[PDB]
């Protein structure tokens, strides 16, 4: 009975949290040369 | 939007830098004119 059931399969990747962590360590790393430079993003702008 | 500013001030500077050495060439330009029969500068 499964071929008249049980919906449709989904080829579905969870890239999408995998580009967000991308984007969170860049934050975070530009904000860490900030510091280091001592030039703030409230300092440069 | 001070230190904002800040960032593009080196390109407002050397920008300040060539005006000011092309109107000291346009002054020479014109001091050569002079001499060369034009009724416009007097």
């Amino acid at each position: 009975g499964a071929l008249n059931n049980a919906g449709k399969g989904m080829i579905e990747t969870n890239i999408g949290n995998y580009i967000q962590q991308q984007i969170n360590l860049l934050e975070f790393i530009k904000m860490e040369m900030a510091d280091v430079a001592g030039i703030s993003k409230q300092r440069e702008g | 939007t001070l230190q904002s500013s800040h960032i593009t001030e080196w390109l407002f500077t050397i920008h300040d830098d060539v005006k000011k050495r092309a109107l000291e060439c346009f002054l020479e330009t014109a001091k050569v004119a002079l001499k060369g029969r034009n009724k416009k500068f007097q």
